[PDB]
């Protein structure tokens, strides 16, 4: 309906937050501004932005909209030179596609290593040293480390420290045939994974929410989240710490850099009023410490505001981890090789397969 | 997928409406779909006042192929204006035209 905005974004991320600046945008224009964070937002996006459907704005991770934009389901944004200044060239390379840019960057993410300082004044430089921490925290109750299972994202970094990586970017360009998830380095990340799980330092079946809880609640000394997880630990009253992912073979874990975009649905009746949100409403200091006080951003793409937090050493160690991994592709692809990287994950922690046999299956149903 | 252009779309159409077989509006294309003489179904989800939940509902029912105009009333060309402003556009026999294969 024309005279009214639409939003998805994500349910981990400030939503509430993005609900304030959507309220002031409603007083100072008189149009109601809607927030939703509906589960698998980016998977019904492409169904329902194809009929006609769909919200005016969908934001996500930068890697989702190549593949919005090659079903041509994105409005192509045009910010002239003066606002395309106010924010990173880095930030709005994510959100290029084909050459043309498909949405607005609004900040850069990267999973850092969290850990509760009362029981790890000191936390582990090294994946393999949590095998004997663990030990000694089981010894008193507790466990080293918890993180979510269940989404290729978490444990990507630990695949990719050795050798592991999506497609060979070579030379301005992606090669969707050349992929990375089957090589030894990606086989050593995953066996000790796999390894963890065996020798019950990790369970299997631990997903976000198990692994949100247990470190909140001060049940295990590490944990691995973004930016917007700061927040519950903060109400939690835990005493943490956010640094550099371990390493792995003497390796620096390679996370996966996505940034947070807003695209702008193509058969939205409204673009003129979403960009005139997006450029002068969400993306000004005022917009983001809304959004960035209810859930951190992490580094944002509006260089005036990044300075002012450039000094959270949580931002810090944010930026020397998305330092040390790769910015994802935005290419259509992408989606094939997660949901590849997430069964075969899935399946050698389970058993259902061994390592070699699930990152065979995912290295061809990547390129698929 | 919604992967063309507008002109493109607009030029698919003035083929149709020049050499083809074709309907517009509610009524004519319900009864297009209930008869089972259409091949496609244009939709304008942009457009006014559309009964768009009732003409999925019939192009369901009747298996045949909806495809999505997303522009609006602004710089529209000719076919794609009388698309706008109908809302829905019913294939009947595409002609000259190569929208059956390019849209469905
Ligand atoms: O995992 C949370 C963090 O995820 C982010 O990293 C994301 C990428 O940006 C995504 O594009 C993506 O690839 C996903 C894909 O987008 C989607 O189809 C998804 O589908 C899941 C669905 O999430 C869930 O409901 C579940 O039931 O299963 C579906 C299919 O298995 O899964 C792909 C891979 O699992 O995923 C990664 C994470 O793997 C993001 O950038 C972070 O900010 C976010 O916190």
């Amino acid at each position: 309906e024309e005279g009214k905005l639409v939003i998805w974004i994500n349910g981990d991320k400030g939503y509430n937050g993005l609900a304030e600046v959507g309220k002031k945008f409603e007083k100072d224009t008189g149009i109601k501004v809607t927030v939703e964070h509906p589960d698998k937002l980016e998977e019904k996006f492409p169904q329902v932005a194809a009929t006609g459907d769909g919200p005016d704005i969908i934001f996500w991770a930068h890697d989702r909209f190549g593949g919005y934009a090659q079903s041509g389901l994105l409005a192509e944004i045009t910010p002239d030179k003066a606002f395309q200044d106010k924010l990173y060239p880095f930030t709005w390379d994510a959100v290029r596609y084909n050459g043309k840019l498909i949405a607005y960057p609004i900040a850069v993410e990267a999973l850092s290593l969290i850990y509760n300082k009362d029981l790890l004044p000191n936390p582990p430089k090294t994946w393999e040293e949590i095998p004997a921490l663990d030990k000694e925290l089981k010894a008193k109750g507790k466990s080293a480390l918890m993180f979510n299972l269940q989404e290729p994202y978490f444990t990507w970094p630990l695949i990719a420290a050795d050798g592991g990586y999506a497609f060979k970017y070579e030379n301005g360009k992606y090669d969707i045939k050349d992929v990375g998830v089957d090589n030894a380095g990606a086989k050593a990340g995953l066996t000790f994974l796999v390894d963890l799980i065996k020798n019950k330092h990790m369970n299997a079946d631990t997903d976000y929410s198990i692994a949100e809880a247990a470190f909140n609640k001060g049940e295990t000394a590490m944990t691995i989240n973004g930016p917007w997880a700061w927040s519950n630990i903060d109400t939690s009253k835990v005493n943490y710490g956010v640094t550099v992912l371990p390493t792995f073979k003497g390796q620096p874990s390679k996370p996966f850099v996505g940034v947070l975009s807003a695209g702008i649905n193509a058969a939205s009746p409204n673009k003129e009023l979403a960009k005139e949100f997006l450029e002068n409403y969400l993306l000004t200091d005022e917009g983001l410490e809304a959004v960035n006080k209810d859930k951190p951003l992490g580094a944002v793409a509006l260089k005036s505001y990044e300075e002012e937090l450039a000094k959270d050493p949580r931002i810090a160690a944010t930026m020397e981890n998305a330092q040390k991994g790769e910015i994802m592709p935005n290419i259509p692809q992408m989606s094939a090789f997660w949901y590849a990287v997430r069964t075969a994950v899935i399946n050698a922690a389970s058993g259902r397969q061994t390592v070699d046999e699930a990152l065979k299956d995912a290295q061809t149903n990547s390129s698929s | 997928a919604p992967v063309k252009s507008q002109e493109s779309i607009n030029q698919k159409l003035a083929l149709v409406i020049k050499s083809g077989k074709y309907t517009l509006g509610y009524k004519s294309t319900v009864k297009s779909l209930r008869q089972g003489k259409s091949k496609l179904i244009i939709i304008a989800a942009n457009t006014p006042v559309l009964r768009k939940s009732e003409l999925e509902y019939y192009a369901m029912l009747s298996k045949t192929k909806v495809y999505y105009f997303q522009g609006g009333n602004n710089e529209l060309g000719t076919a794609v204006g009388k698309l706008f402003r109908v809302g829905v556009v019913s294939i009947l026999e595409a002609g000259d035209s190569d929208i059956l294969t390019t849209l469905a």
